[PDB]
C-alpha cells in the first residue's frame, strides 16, 4: 500500500508545479545528458542536481527511460561528500519509478548496489534469484548501511522481495505437488526472522563508530 | 493552456454528442 | 435486481481470499451507477465499511478508491453514524498506513460529516505524527475538512501556520501545507489572518516552488473571500511586472486569467493599464501571449466598459494583431473585435477597419497551414468575424467578400471552417446570401470532381452554405448539386447530411430527390422506413409550394395532395419507430403538421361554405343569421385553439431539444393562435377584439430566414385583420377572403425540420422508483414515498439544467382525480425523494398516478418524466367492518 498510497492526492501542489515549470519545453534533459553528468571525472553535483530536480516534475510514465541512468550510476552516490539533496531526490525519483515498474527497478537496483570489490564478477541477479533468496538485497555495499536514502531503497526492496518470496514459495510448492506446507511455513518464518536480525545488526554501531 | 470555441453555434456537423440512431445510420450508409 | 447483485458482491467480500474481496470492492461503483437509490447505496456502504474495519490495508485502499469514486452517492448513505463509527475505529490502529488510509477516507467523507469533533481531533493529532504517510493523509483530510466545516478551519489555521513557519518542517511538507490556507475564507478575520500569513510566506520564502504555491493559494483565497481581490490583482500585477522569473510571471498570468474569468467586474482601470503596460514592454513572446489571453478574456466581459480614446489597450491590441506569432495575433484581433462590437463610441471607429483587415490577414496566415494550432487560431478568427458581422452589420459585406476570396485559395479543413463562418453570417443576415452564391457554387463544382476523403465534410459544408444562402428555391444550382452527388458520391452519409440540411432550410424537392436516392442503400428495415418517411415528408412539403395567392381551389387540391403524402409518411415513420429509438418527437411533430393542414382544409371548406345559403327561418331574426357557417367557424376556432394547446404540449415535452427546434414549435403554435384569433375577431367576437396589434418586439432579431418569414406573415395577417375589424357584418366574403389569404400566406413559406427532428443530444430522463395490486385499509391512509434520479447522456446540461422537480400525484377510482397534490423538490446529486399522503376514504379500487415535471433554471416548466401509475386496492378493515355489521344487525 505504501507504493500505492503515495500516488494519492494531497493538495495539488505537484500538479501546479508541473503545469508551471515543465511547460517551458526545454526538454534537453535526456537520460544521456544525465549519464554524461554522472560520468564526469571532476564530478559536479550541482549540474547533476539541475537535471534530477527537473525530473521530480515528471510523471512516472515519462520517468521510465531515466531508470537505468539513475540506478546504474547511483553506486557513485555512496562516495563521501555527496550532498544529501542529491540522495533525497534520487530516493524520490526511485519511489516514483517504484510506483510504475517495481519489479525491473528492484532487479536493476540490486544489481546496481553490489559491493563491487571484485566487480569483474558483476553478479547479475535476476528476479528468480532474488525471489529465491531475498537476503541478497542485504549483501549490498557496506556504505548503504549509513546512507539513509539508499537504505530506504534497500528496505523497500527487502519488504517487497520477502512478500514475493512468500508468493514464489507457494507457487513452487503447488507446481511440484504433482508436511511440505509446514516446511514452507518454517522456511518463511526463518527467512523473515533472518531479515529482522540482519537489519538489527545494521542498527548496531561499528567498531569505527564505537571509536 | 488553451480553450475551444465553435465558429457556428448551430452547426449540425459537430461530433460533440453522438447518438445511437445516427451512429447506426452512418455506419450503415457510409461508403 | 438491485439486492440480488448486491448479494452477488457480498459473497465476494465474504470469501476471505484477498483477490475476490478486492474484485468485489472495485466492482461496487458500477452497482451505484446501476442502482443509485439510497437503500442499495446505504447497505453497500455499510458492508464496505465493515470490510474496511476488518480488512487488511490493500482492501482498505480499494475501499478508499471506491469512496473517492462515489462522492456523489455518499449523501444518500443516511445511516451516517454507524458507517462513520465503524470507519473511524481504524484510526486507533498502531499501523500508520492503516491510519493514513482512515484519514484519507475521512477526508473523502468530509461532506457528510463536518463538525464531527472526533474526526477533527484525529486530524489534529495525526498532523504532528512522525510517519510521513500519516502526515500527508492528515494534510489531505485537513484540506477537505477546512473546505467543509468552519470550526475546523478556525481551529486548525494556527497549527497550520506554526507547522509552515516552523524551522523543523521540510520544504516539501511546507509546500504541501500552504494550500490549506485557501479554505480560510469562512470569516473575514480568518481570511485577513490567512492573507497576512501568505504575505509573510511570499516575502520570507521566495523560492520558485514556494512563491508559486503561495501566490496560487493567495489567489484562490482572494477569489473565495472576494474582499481582498482588488489588492490581490494588484499584487499579482506587481509580481508579473517585477519578478524576473518566467515561472513566477507565468503563474501570475494564470492567476490573473482565473480572476478575470471569476470577477471581471472588480478590475479597475489602473489594473488593466498595468497589465497592458506589462504586455507592451515584455520581450518574451510566451508571456506576452499569456497576458493577451488575460486581456482577451477581460475584453469579452464588462471590464471593457469600465476601462473606458487611443489608450494603451488599443495600442497594444493594434500592435499585437500584426504580430508574427499567430496566437498573439489571434488574441489581439479578438481584443479589437470585442472593443468594436461592445463599444459603439465614435472616437474609436478608426480601428473598425483595423479589426476587419487584421481578421483577413489572419485568415491568409492560417488557411494554408492545416495544423492544429493554426486551426485553433483560425477558429478564433472566424468566431471573431461572426461576432463582428452581428455587432456591426455594415461590415458584413466586406467580411463575406474576404471569406469568399479566401475560399478559393485555402486548404480543405480551413475551407470547412470558413464555410461554417459563412453559414453563420448568412443565417443571421440572409441578404448577403445572393452575393455569395456564385463563388460557393464554383467551389462546389471544383471540389466534387476530386472529392476523396476529407472533401465529404467539405461537400456537406458547401451544400449547407448553398441552402442557407439561398433565400428562394434552386433551379440550376439544384441540378448542379444533384449531378455532383450522382456522378461520384457513393458515400450515402454525405448525401443524407446534405438532405438533412436541405429539409432544414426548406428545400424540400432536393431533399426528396436525395432521400429517394438513399433508399436501397440501407440494410435495416426501420432505417429504410425512416428514410422513406423523410422522402414522403419532403414530397408533401414540396406539394404545397405551388400555391397561388388567391386561388383557393388550387390551395385545397394542393393541401389534399400534401395530406396524402403526409399520411404515407407518418405510416412509414410509425413503421420506423423501434424501442430505444421511439421517434416520439418526430411522430408528434408530423402528427401536429398533419393537423393544422386538415384544419386548414376544413377552413378552406368553410370559406366556400358561405356560398351555401342560410335558411330563411333563421334569417328572420345576430351571428345566428349567418347559418351553418357561424357554428362551423366556432368549431374551427376551437380546433385551432386545441392545436395551439397541443403544440404547447409538444414544446414542454421537448426538454432535451435545442433552442432552434423550440422556436420552430413556437412559430407553429403562434400560427395556430393567429388563425384562431383571426376567426374570433372577424366572425365570433369583433366587439371584444381587444387592443391593437402593438408589437413590443417591433423589428425582432430573428435567428433564421424561416423566423423572418413567419413573423412577416403574422404581422401582415394581423394588419389585415385590424383593418377589417368592424367594417363588415360576419356574413362577409371579405372575412373569408382574409382568412383564406392567411392560410395561403402561412402555407407558402416552406416548413423547416429542425435539429431535434434528426439528432437527439441531451437525453435526460427520470427513474422514479416509488414504494409499493397493493392492499390499503380504509382508515389508514397510504404513506407513499417516491424517489427518483435524473439520468443523463454524455454532457448533462447541454441546453438547460434541471433546477427543481415537480411531482404531481393524482388518484383515479374504478380503473377520478381525487388526490391532487404537488411537491417541488430540489434534486441534490441528481437525486430527489419525498413522501406523499394519499387519502382512500372511499372504498374500491384506486389508480395512483405520479407524473414528474421539471422546472428549469429560468423557471419554465417541462413535462419530462414518466407518468408511471400503480393500482391500489382499498378495502375496509375487518375491525370496522365487523363493528358496523354488528351495530347494524
Amino acid at each position: 500500500v505504501d507504493d500505492w498510497i503515495c500516488e494519492e492526492e494531497i493538495t495539488g501542489t505537484d500538479a501546479l508545479l508541473r503545469r508551471m515549470l515543465l511547460t517551458n519545453n526545454a526538454k534537453n534533459h535526456s537520460p544521456k545528458q544525465l549519464q554524461e553528468a554522472f560520468s564526469a571525472v571532476p564530478v559536479n553535483n550541482t549540474q547533476v542536481m539541475q537535471i534530477i530536480e527537473h525530473l521530480t516534475l515528471l510523471s512516472a510514465s515519462e520517468l521510465i527511460p531515466y531508470a537505468e541512468v539513475l540506478t546504474s550510476n547511483m553506486s557513485q552516490l555512496l562516495n563521501s561528500g555527496v550532498p544529501r539533496r542529491i540522495l533525497q531526490t534520487v530516493n524520490k525519483l526511485w519511489m516514483v519509478l517504484n510506483t510504475v515498474m517495481p519489479r525491473r527497478l528492484w532487479v536493476m537496483t540490486v544489481n546496481a548496489l553490489q559491493p563491487s570489490i571484485k566487480f569483474v564478477r558483476q553478479q547479475k541477479y535476476t528476479q528468480n534469484d532474488l525471489m529465491i533468496d531475498p537476503l541478497i538485497v542485504l549483501r549490498c555495499d557496506q556504505r548503504v548501511h549509513r546512507c539513509p536514502p539508499l537504505m530506504d531503497i534497500t528496505l523497500h526492496m527487502l519488504n517487497g522481495y520477502l512478500l514475493a518470496s512468500k508468493a514464489y514459495l507457494s507457487a513452487h510448492l503447488k507446481e511440484t505437488e504433482q508436511t511440505r506446507e509446514e516446511l514452507k511455513n518454517a522456511l518463511l518464518a526463518a527467512q523473515d526472522s533472518a531479515a529482522v536480525q540482519i537489519l538489527l545488526e545494521i542498527c548496531l554501531p561499528t567498531e569505527e563508530e564505537k571509536a | 493552456a488553451a480553450a475551444d470555441v465553435s465558429v457556428w453555434e448551430e452547426n449540425w456537423e459537430d461530433d460533440i454528442v453522438q447518438d445511437d440512431f445516427n451512429q447506426q445510420l452512418r455506419l450503415e450508409m457510409e461508403r | 435486481d438491485a439486492n440480488s447483485a448486491l448479494m452477488e458482491l457480498d459473497k465476494g467480500l465474504r470469501s476471505g481470499k484477498l483477490g475476490e474481496q478486492c474484485e468485489a470492492v472495485v466492482r461496487f461503483p458500477r452497482l451505484f451507477q446501476k442502482y443509485p437509490f439510497p437503500i442499495l447505496i446505504n447497505s453497500a456502504f455499510l458492508k464496505l465499511a465493515d470490510v474496511f474495519r476488518v480488512g487488511n490495508n490493500f482492501l482498505r485502499l480499494c475501499v478508499l478508491k471506491v469512496t473517492q469514486q462515489s462522492e456523489k452517492h455518499l449523501e444518500k448513505i443516511l445511516n451516517v453514524d454507524e458507517f462513520v463509527k465503524r470507519i473511524f475505529s481504524v484510526i486507533h490502529s498502531n499501523d500508520p498506513v492503516a491510519r493514513a488510509i482512515t484519514l484519507r477516507m475521512l477526508g473523502s467523507l468530509a461532506s457528510i460529516i463536518p463538525e464531527r469533533k472526533n474526526a477533527h481531533h484525529s486530524i489534529r493529532q495525526s498532523l504532528d505524527s512522525h510517519d510521513n504517510v500519516e502526515v500527508e493523509a492528515a494534510v489531505f483530510a485537513a484540506a477537505n475538512f477546512s473546505a467543509q466545516s468552519k470550526d475546523f478551519a478556525v481551529g486548525i489555521c494556527n497549527k497550520i501556520s506554526e507547522m509552515i513557519q516552523g524551522l523543523a518542517t521540510p520544504v516539501d511538507l511546507k509546500l504541501k501545507l500552504i494550500p490549506i490556507l485557501q479554505h480560510m475564507h469562512h470569516d473575514a478575520i480568518l481570511a485577513s489572518s490567512a492573507r497576512q500569513l501568505l504575505q509573510q510566506l511570499v516575502t520570507s520564502y521566495p523560492s520558485t516552488k514556494m512563491v508559486i504555491v503561495s501566490l496560487h493559494t493567495f489567489t484562490l483565497l482572494a477569489a473565495s473571500s472576494l474582499v481582498d481581490t482588488p489588492k490581490q490583482i494588484q499584487l499579482l500585477l506587481q509580481y508579473l511586472k517585477n519578478d524576473p522569473r518566467k515561472a513566477v510571471k507565468r503563474l501570475a498570468i494564470q492567476d490573473l486569467k482565473l480572476l478575470a474569468n471569476k470577477t471581471p467586474h472588480t478590475w479597475s482601470r489602473e489594473n488593466i493599464q498595468a497589465l497592458c503596460e506589462c504586455a507592451l514592454q515584455t520581450p518574451y513572446d510566451s508571456l506576452k501571449l499569456g497576458m493577451l489571453s488575460v486581456l482577451s478574456t477581460l475584453s469579452g466581459t464588462i471590464a471593457i466598459k469600465h476601462y473606458f480614446r487611443s489608450s494603451d489597450l488599443v495600442k497594444l491590441a493594434q500592435e499585437c494583431c500584426y504580430h508574427n506569432n499567430r496566437g498573439i495575433a489571434a488574441h489581439g484581433v479578438r481584443v479589437l473585435t470585442n472593443i468594436t462590437v461592445s463599444c459603439q463610441e465614435k472616437d474609436l471607429l478608426a480601428l473598425e477597419q483595423d479589426a476587419v483587415f487584421g481578421l483577413e490577414s489572419l485568415l491568409v496566415l492560417c488557411s494554408q497551414d492545416d495544423s492544429p494550432g493554426a486551426q485553433a487560431t483560425l477558429k478564433i478568427a472566424l468566431n471573431c468575424m461572426v461576432k463582428l458581422a452581428k455587432g456591426r452589420p455594415h461590415l458584413s459585406q466586406s467580411v463575406v467578400e474576404t471569406l469568399l476570396t479566401q475560399l478559393h485559395s485555402a486548404q480543405d479543413a480551413a475551407r470547412i471552417l470558413m464555410c461554417h463562418c459563412l453559414a453563420a453570417i448568412a443565417m443571421q443576415l440572409p441578404v448577403l446570401g445572393d452575393g455569395m452564391l456564385g463563388d460557393l457554387m464554383e467551389l462546389y463544382k471544383v471540389i466534387g470532381r476530386s472529392a476523396t476523403d476529407k472533401q465529404q465534410e467539405l461537400l456537406v459544408s458547401l451544400a449547407t452554405v448553398i441552402f442557407v444562402a439561398s433565400q428562394k428555391a434552386l433551379s440550376v444550382e439544384s441540378k448542379a448539386v444533384i449531378k455532383q452527388q450522382l456522378e461520384s458520391v457513393s458515400n450515402g452519409w454525405t448525401v443524407y447530411r446534405i438532405a438533412r440540411q436541405a429539409s432544414r432550410m426548406g428545400n424540400h424537392d432536393m431533399a426528396k430527390e436525395l432521400y429517394q436516392s438513399l433508399l436501397t442503400q440501407v440494410a435495416s428495415e426501420h432505417f429504410y422506413f425512416w428514410l422513406n418517411s423523410l422522402k414522403e415528408f419532403s414530397h408533401a412539403e414540396q406539394c404545397l409550394t405551388g400555391l397561388q395567392e388567391e386561388n383557393y381551389s388550387s390551395a385545397l387540391s394542393c393541401i389534399a395532395e400534401s395530406l396524402k403524402f403526409y399520411h404515407k409518411g407518418i405510416a412509414s415513420l410509425t413503421a420506423a419507430s423501434t424501442p430505444l429509438n421511439p421517434l416520439s418527437f418526430q411522430c408528434e411533430f408530423v402528427k401536429l403538421r398533419i393537423d393544422l393542414l386538415q384544419a386548414f382544409s376544413q377552413l378552406i371548406c368553410t370559406c366556400n361554405s358561405l356560398k351555401t345559403s342560410p335558411p330563411p327561418a333563421i334569417a328572420t331574426t345576430d351571428l345566428q343569421r349567418c347559418g351553418r357557417i357561424s357554428n362551423q367557424m366556432k368549431q374551427s376556432m376551437e380546433e385551432f385553439r386545441s392545436l395551439a394547446s397541443r403544440y404547447g404540449d409538444l414544446y414542454q415535452a421537448s426538454f432535451d431539444a435545442d433552442s432552434a427546434t423550440l422556436r420552430n414549435v413556437e412559430l407553429q403554435q403562434q400560427s395556430c393562435l393567429l388563425i384562431s384569433h383571426a376567426i374570433e375577431a372577424l366572425i365570433l367576437d369583433p366587439e371584444s377584439a381587444s387592443f391593437q396589434e402593438y408589437g413590443s418586439t417591433g423589428t425582432a432579431h430573428a435567428d433564421s430566414e424561416y423566423e423572418r418569414r413567419m413573423m412577416s406573415v403574422y404581422n401582415h395577417v394581423l394588419e389585415e385583420v385590424e383593418s377589417l375589424n368592424r367594417k363588415y357584418t360576419p356574413v362577409s366574403y371579405m372575412h373569408t377572403a382574409c382568412l383564406c389569404n392567411a392560410i395561403i400566406a402561412l402555407l407558402k413559406v416552406p416548413l423547416s425540420f429542425q435539429r431535434y427532428f434528426f439528432q437527439k443530444l441531451q437525453s435526460t430522463s427520470i427513474k422514479l422508483a416509488l414504494s409499493p395490486p397493493i392492499a390499503v385499509q380504509n382508515n389508514q391512509q397510504l404513506a407513499l414515498k417516491v424517489e427518483g434520479v435524473v439520468q443523463h447522456g454524455s454532457k448533462p446540461g447541454l441546453f438547460r439544467k434541471i433546477q427543481s422537480v415537480c411531482l404531481n400525484v393524482s388518484s383515479t377510482l374504478q380503473s377520478n382525480m381525487t388526490n391532487e397534490m404537488e411537491q417541488r423538490v430540489e434534486p441534490h446529486n441528481d437525486y430527489f425523494s419525498t413522501q406523499f399522503l394519499l387519502n382512500f376514504a372511499i372504498l374500491g379500487t384506486h389508480n395512483i398516478t405520479v407524473e414528474s415535471s421539471v422546472k428549469d433554471a429560468n423557471g419554465i416548466v417541462w413535462k419530462t418524466g414518466p407518468r408511471t401509475t400503480i393500482f391500489v386496492k382499498s378495502l375496509e378493515d375487518p375491525y370496522s367492518q365487523q363493528i358496523r355489521l354488528q351495530q347494524q344487525q
